[PDB]
């Protein structure tokens, strides 16, 4: 069996399962069926590339795991770690947490702005 | 006290349903393997353990896909062959009464006719031998397609042969499968694994019949999306197959008239020998057992008590009345009224023959105005097949009488497709997540 | 009226207008008719690879203000700060040093390389 | 002549041949046979995409001359930095070493997770 | 080659030769047989 | 009133009104069509 490789930690707990990101991403990038081998290679180039400008714009770029600055709110999620990280698999977190996701991306968005305007002023003594 | 602060991790293994476009893998042909990416010689699949899936086999797009690819390939291979557009003409037919039996008085018509040739301003006179059901009386007679639309002729070089194709998803898409035994196509399978391509599916075109399929691991299985409405048809599949074995005898022979530029219309010259009808030859204690075995498991959603009939179709086109194939390029329409036709109460080496008929004039797929004419072939014809399935319609249903009879189905050929489909389904991944975690930046 | 977003900020200041960047950097990735669309959308992530290039190059990878060691020549420009970044629009700075492009490119590809290497130098010890 | 440019520096040895990788990296990016003309322009996407994200795994995001942490086996080759740097040329090394290339890779992408897991650690005190 | 005439079924002053009525052979589905048929043509259609 | 060259007169003069006016357009003909098979799945609609 094959059982560890690719997605082969989908079962496993988010601790358990934090370990292996790198399997996951590397594969994200790889007349008439041409064509539409085409197209699917051309949507999969556009997921790509707005998964890695999502990611660059928050600051974490050329970064697996990149913990920040913004504070989590309580109010989205009451668990602690000690029922997360070793107690619950990462499928299940995205189904809770799925309805909050965009403010905690607008939130990382205005922050690394400052961050940058700080680091600039710094720069200018 | 908590001072958590939130993460991004990239890689997350999570997916979610979605719908994509899928592309080839595969080891003269309409089914076209040459615009098909090649197939890899050690396939790999990952078993993932304690992940169960949901899974609905009446709701997969791979059905819609593979029937519309299906269709455009067939399209597509058609479009460099003759257009037997000259042919519709009055015929002049007689009966042939040259050694034939009871059952085949009148099955033939040899007709004649003028032609085009070469030539703009020249005519021939030629005959031709044709199947009843192909003119219709207009001592003068017409294709039956003539006043429908004009339509071409298959070319002889290309084969019917079914071929095994595979089925592969993009990048940033996974396909999963069931590999539960026992999973009956609707509700959470727990057993799943992540393919990169499909197992090799044969497109066989066949009514009334599954031929050629796969088996099930464990024991006879019935499926079906709501198997108390009486409209939705009823899928059963066997564990084990039963061989059939189906002949056309005649010694046909094969001429070619030229009727313009470069173009050759292939006529039946005339048959050598006896005349006798094709037929197709059935197991008798197999396909005993194989009821058997499907009135058992019968007996487990339709009450323990019942009894359960077999009878024949009710009506319509002859493709849905009859168990409709094709074999070596000659199609096959055939009567599925012996296997068929028996009660079951709650409580040696005779074969069934099917004696059957043969078209040339083929309206393949549910549309009006595209024929295919198939050339005829040279020499007697014989091939020995699997079934493997069956696709079952429930007659009326009602509370009143405790009797189930159950009856032929067919017609829609996505039922065909969706009988080796119904264990695999497509998702995409979303690698980014979000989570809470000690450190600060 | 939405005054403010994405273009709102073209009449500002360049002093104002630097503080929302990321409304500009987000769009910028996002039968006959669909093989002309085809062609548009191969277009645009041609554009912004060749933009993400340009910026990583010169070292600038990953980030939206990013100052570089190149000095600034007078003979190029010769206003000040003063009536810069709070007395002009970006586009009127544009059209004004559109002629001076290449030379502070060329610039900076050939400083970032000096860097690379006492870096390594550094390192080496 | 033109001698130096592009691919110029190809006969010359590694030490200076690697003092113009940037001309080999500007380039790599860039009815009927305006099909093949797409075709061969997707392509030529795919392999700097695939190129850009090898290099990004590694760690060596937005770098042209990156060390790393694994070290050098004498395995895989014995000749010492004398007789590399300045008596050999890069396609001579490529083809010498063109055997033993993916254990190198897997052992980089095998190293930079470990580096990420314990930066986290370290600031998460 | 088309057989035309005037009409002369109710028309007023100023729509006198507007329309044909006009008479021909024409092909079927059998390619052996011809039918002759009819049908009427505006003026600015059909040239002598 | 738009014009790409006003003085010169080769160049037309796009008129945009500020009110609409209505017009009504009508043919009070009783047509009547007839469909002639001219061959296997053509059919050509006439004035009957
Ligand atoms: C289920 O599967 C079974 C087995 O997998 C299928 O049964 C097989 O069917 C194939 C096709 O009918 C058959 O192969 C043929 O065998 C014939 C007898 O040996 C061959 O003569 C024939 O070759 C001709 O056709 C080829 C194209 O298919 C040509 O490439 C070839 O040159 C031959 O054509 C010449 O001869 C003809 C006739 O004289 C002439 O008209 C041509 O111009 C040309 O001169 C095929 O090889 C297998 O033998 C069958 N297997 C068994 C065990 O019987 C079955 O059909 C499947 N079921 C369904 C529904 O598809
Ligand atoms: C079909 O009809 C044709 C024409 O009548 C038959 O061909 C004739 O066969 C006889 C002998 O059987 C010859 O004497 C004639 O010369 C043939 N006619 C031509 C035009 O060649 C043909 O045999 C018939 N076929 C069958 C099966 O009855
Ligand atoms: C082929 O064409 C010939 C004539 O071109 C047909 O013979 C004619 O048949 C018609 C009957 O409708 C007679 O009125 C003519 O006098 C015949 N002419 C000649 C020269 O014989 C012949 O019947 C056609 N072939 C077939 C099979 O119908
Ligand atoms: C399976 O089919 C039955 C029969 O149609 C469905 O039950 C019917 O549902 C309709 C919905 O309005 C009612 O009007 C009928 O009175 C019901 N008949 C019976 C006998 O129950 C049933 O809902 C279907 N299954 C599912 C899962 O929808
Ligand atoms: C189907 O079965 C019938 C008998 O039920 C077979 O008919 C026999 O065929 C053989 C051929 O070798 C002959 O020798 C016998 O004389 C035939 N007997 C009868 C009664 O017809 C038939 O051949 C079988 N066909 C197939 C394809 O299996
Ligand atoms: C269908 O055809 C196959 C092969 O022609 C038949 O299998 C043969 O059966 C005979 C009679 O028992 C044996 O002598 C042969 O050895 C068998 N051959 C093989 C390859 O198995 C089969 O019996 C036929 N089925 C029917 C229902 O007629
Ligand atoms: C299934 O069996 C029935 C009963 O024999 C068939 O009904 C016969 O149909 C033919 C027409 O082809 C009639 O001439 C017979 O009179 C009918 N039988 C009776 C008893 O009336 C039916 O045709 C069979 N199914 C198929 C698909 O043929
Ligand atoms: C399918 O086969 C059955 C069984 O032979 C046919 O039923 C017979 O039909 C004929 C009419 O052609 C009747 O004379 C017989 O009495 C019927 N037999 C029985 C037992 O009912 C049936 O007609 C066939 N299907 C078709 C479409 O012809
Ligand atoms: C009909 O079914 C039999 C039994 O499943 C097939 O014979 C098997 O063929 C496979 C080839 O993949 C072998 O691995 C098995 O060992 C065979 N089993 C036996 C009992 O012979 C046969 O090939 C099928 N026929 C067709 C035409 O598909
Ligand atoms: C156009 O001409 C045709 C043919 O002359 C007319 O159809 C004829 O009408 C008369 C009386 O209405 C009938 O007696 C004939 O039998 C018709 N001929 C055919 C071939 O059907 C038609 O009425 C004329 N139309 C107009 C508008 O004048
Ligand atoms: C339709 O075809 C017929 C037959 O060709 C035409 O009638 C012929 O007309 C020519 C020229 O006027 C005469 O030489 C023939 O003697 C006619 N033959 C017959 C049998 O009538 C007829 O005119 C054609 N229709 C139209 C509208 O032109
Ligand atoms: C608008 O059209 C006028 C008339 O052509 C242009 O004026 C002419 O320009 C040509 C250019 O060689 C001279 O030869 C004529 O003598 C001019 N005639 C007059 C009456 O002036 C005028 O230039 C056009 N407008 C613009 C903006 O080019
Ligand atoms: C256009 O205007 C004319 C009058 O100038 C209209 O003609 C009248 O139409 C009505 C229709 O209901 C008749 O009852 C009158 O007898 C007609 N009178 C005259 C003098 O022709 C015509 O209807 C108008 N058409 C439209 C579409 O508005
Ligand atoms: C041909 O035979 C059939 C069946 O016996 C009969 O109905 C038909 O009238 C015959 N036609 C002839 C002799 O032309
Ligand atoms: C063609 O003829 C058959 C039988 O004469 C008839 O059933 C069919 O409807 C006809 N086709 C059309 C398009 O009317
Ligand atoms: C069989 O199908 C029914 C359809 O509703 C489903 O409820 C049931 O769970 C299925 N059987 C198994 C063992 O999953
Ligand atoms: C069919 O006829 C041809 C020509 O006479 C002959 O060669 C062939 O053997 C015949 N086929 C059979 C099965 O008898
Ligand atoms: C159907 O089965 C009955 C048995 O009751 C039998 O008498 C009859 O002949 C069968 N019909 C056919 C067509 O085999
Ligand atoms: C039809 O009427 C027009 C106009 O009155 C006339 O010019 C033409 O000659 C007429 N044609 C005839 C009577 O054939
Ligand atoms: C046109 O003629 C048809 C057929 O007689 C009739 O039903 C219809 O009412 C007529 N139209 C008008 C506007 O009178």
């Amino acid at each position: 069996a094959v059982f560890l490789g690719f997605l082969g930690a989908a079962g496993s707990t988010m601790g358990a399962a934090s370990m292996t990101l790198t399997v996951q991403a590397r594969n994200l990038l790889s007349t008439v069926w041409g064509i539409k081998q085409l197209q699917a290679r051309v949507l999969a180039v556009e997921r790509y590339l707005r998964d890695q400008q999502l990611l660059g714009i928050w600051g974490c770029s050329g970064k697996l795991i990149c913990c920040t600055n913004v504070p989590w709110n309580s109010s989205w999620s009451n668990r602690n770690l000690s029922e997360i990280w070793d107690n619950m698999t990462w499928l299940q977190w995205d189904k809770e947490i799925s309805n909050y996701t965009q403010i905690i991306y607008g939130l990382l968005e205005e922050s690394q702005n400052q961050q940058e305007k700080n680091e600039q002023d710094l720069l200018a003594l | 006290a908590e001072n958590l602060w939130v993460t991004v991790y990239y890689g997350v293994p999570v997916w979610k349903d979605a719908e994509t476009t899928l592309f080839c893998a595969s080891d003269h042909n309409v089914w076209a393997t040459h615009a098909c990416v090649p197939t890899d010689p050690n396939p790999q699949e990952i078993h993932l353990e304690n992940v169960t899936e949901e899974f609905n086999m009446w709701k997969n797009n791979m059905v819609e896909q593979m029937h519309t690819d299906i269709i455009s390939l067939w399209d597509q291979s058609l479009k460099p062959c003759v257009k037997l557009t000259p042919l519709c003409v009055t015929l002049q037919c007689t009966n042939v009464t040259n050694n034939i039996t009871d059952d085949m008085r009148g099955e033939l018509k040899n007709c004649s006719f003028n032609m085009t040739t070469e030539l703009r301003d020249k005519k021939q006179k030629v005959y031709s031998l044709f199947y009843r059901l192909d003119v219709v009386q207009i001592k003068e007679y017409r294709l039956i397609n003539c006043n429908t639309s004009a339509c071409t002729q298959a070319c002889p070089k290309v084969s019917f042969e079914p071929i095994p194709i595979h089925y592969c998803a993009p990048a940033g898409f996974a396909i999963l499968k069931c590999k539960d035994k026992k999973f009956n196509g609707t509700g959470p399978c727990p057993s799943v694994s992540t393919v990169q391509c499909t197992h090799g599916i044969k497109p066989v075109v066949s009514t009334q019949l599954l031929l050629n399929g796969s088996l099930a691991e464990e024991e006879v299985m019935i499926r079906s999306e709501n198997i108390t409405n009486n409209a939705k048809n009823i899928l059963v599949q066997f564990n084990t197959p039963v061989q059939i074995n189906c002949t056309r005898p005649n010694n046909n022979t094969r001429k070619s008239i030229r009727i313009g530029p470069g173009q050759a219309f292939y006529a039946t010259g005339d048959i050598i020998g006896d005349i006798r009808q094709a037929h197709c030859n059935v197991s008798k204690a197999t396909w005993n057992e194989t009821l058997g075995k499907v009135v058992k498991q019968l007996r487990k959603h339709f009450g323990n008590n019942t009894i359960i009939r077999f009878a024949n179709s009710s009506g319509g086109d002859l493709e849905v009345t009859t168990h409709s194939f094709n074999c070596g390029g000659e199609f096959f329409y055939c009567n599925t009224s012996g296997l068929f036709n028996s009660t079951w109460i709650s409580n040696s080496n005779d074969s069934i023959t099917l004696p059957c008929r043969i078209k040339q004039i083929i309206n393949m797929w549910q549309r009006i105005g595209q024929c295919m004419y198939a050339p005829p072939i040279q020499g007697v014809i014989r091939c020995v097949s699997n079934i493997t399935g069956l696709i079952l319609t429930r007659d009326g249903g009602s509370t009143n009488s405790t009797t189930e009879t159950f009856r032929p189905g067919g017609g829609d050929m996505r039922d065909n497709w969706r009988s080796e489909l119904y264990k695999y389904k497509v998702v995409k991944i979303e690698p980014l997540g979000v989570a809470p975690t000690r450190c600060k930046r």
